[PDB]
């Protein structure tokens, strides 16, 4: 997890090792640099669920005049006594018919699932 | 004389835009139209050219 | 203090001619380039092409510095104006119509893999290995 | 000021009927058709290169 290039060429990272300090290197595969990695981590895979729509759904889709409109859930943060609920439709699941919603008042947009 | 010089650099980036809102629009007609006026499109005859 | 509320007003001029042309120039925002080891420069028009409708080609400091290439700007200034307001000893703006916008790129100098041998190596579509040997070869 | 419930029908028609009164039927053939000799066929020769010889 987390990439970031050389300040070189600006080129890729790619991960390497040394035998004299045995300590990961972060270095460019094209250029001559080399940095140390803060992280340890190479490659990690998500197989299972993991996709987190609460932080993925724009703020903005509250003001769609297609979605539905609830007053029975409220905004946790402003209070405010309007919400627009609506589905996933994402890959990978194909299941899971919950419902996220999201504030509609302005200068807001809390999304919380339930 | 082919002499290059650096004047600066931009500290601040302005956008102008106009106070009016629908009296403008009479204004954005008018320069349509002066667009559009070398802008050409076939005629029609009302008689055959001999 | 003077600075909470500053005042500032100054008067704008528009010259109608000017035996000096203007440009808008702008690096990326991940060059990270310095201007004091810009020692010297030669900005001179690329020999591809065997005038005016050609790129130019930067080359910084000889050979010891960085080279840059870049290409105009691929829209018109038909409707958009760019104006830069130039500081003088008067205080007077002088805004200054350009005539063309710029973007250089940065440019690595090392050893770079050539088309034919480029060729020669795509036999190894993927059965490729140690990409330092690649380069150690040539 | 509103179009009442039982008004409603016979507006609708209405407009409907002005549509018709304006466009017609076969609108869509005669519009491109106007399109086309009108600017198509202009364009078409003033975007062709002159003849160099
Ligand atoms: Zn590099
Ligand atoms: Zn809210």
């Amino acid at each position: 997890v987390g990439i970031r290039f050389c300040q070189e060429c600006n080129n890729m990272l790619y991960p390497k090792e040394d035998k004299e300090n045995r300590i990961l290197l972060y270095a460019c595969r094209n250029c001559d640099y080399q940095q140390e990695a803060d992280n340890s981590c190479i490659y990690v895979n998500k197989i299972t669920h993991e996709v987190d729509e609460l932080t993925q759904i724009i703020a903005d889709v509250s003001q769609d005049p297609t979605l539905p409109r609830t007053e029975d859930h409220p905004c946790q943060k402003c209070g405010h006594k309007e919400a627009v609920f609506f589905q996933s439709h994402s890959a990978r699941a194909e299941d899971a018919m919950r419902l996220y919603y999201v504030c509609t008042a302005p200068h807001c947009g809390h999304r919380w699932t339930e | 004389s082919d002499k290059l010089s650096l004047e600066g650099i931009v500290v601040q980036r302005a956008e102008c835009r106009p106070a009016a809102s629908e009296n403008y629009m009479r204004l954005k007609r008018l320069q349509i139209e002066e667009s559009s006026k070398p802008v050409r499109l076939s005629q029609q005859l009302d008689k055959v050219v001999t | 203090g003077p600075s909470s509320q500053n005042v500032t007003e100054y008067v704008v001029r528009v010259p109608k001619n000017t035996t000096k042309k203007y440009n808008i120039m702008a690096f990326n925002a991940a060059d990270k380039v310095n201007f004091a080891t810009w020692n010297q420069a030669r900005l001179e028009r690329d020999l591809s092409n065997k005038p005016e409708d050609q790129p130019w080609l930067l080359r910084v400091n000889g050979k010891s510095g960085r080279k840059f290439k870049g290409i105009k700007k691929g829209g018109v200034t038909e409707n958009t104006s760019y104006y830069i307001f130039t500081q003088c000893p008067d205080g007077a703006f002088e805004a200054f119509p350009v005539h063309n916008w710029y973007n250089f790129t940065p440019l690595a100098r090392h050893r770079t893999l050539t088309a034919e041998e480029a060729e020669e190596e795509w036999e190894r579509r993927n059965k490729v290995l140690n990409h330092f040997s690649i380069m150690q070869q040539r | 000021d509103e179009i009442t419930p039982d008004l409603w029908q016979e507006a609708c028609w209405i407009v409907i009927s002005s549509y018709f009164d304006e466009k017609g039927l076969v609108r869509q053939q005669l519009d491109s058709f106007d399109e086309f000799i009108q600017m198509s066929v202009q364009r078409i020769v003033e975007d062709a290169p002159p003849i160099d010889l």
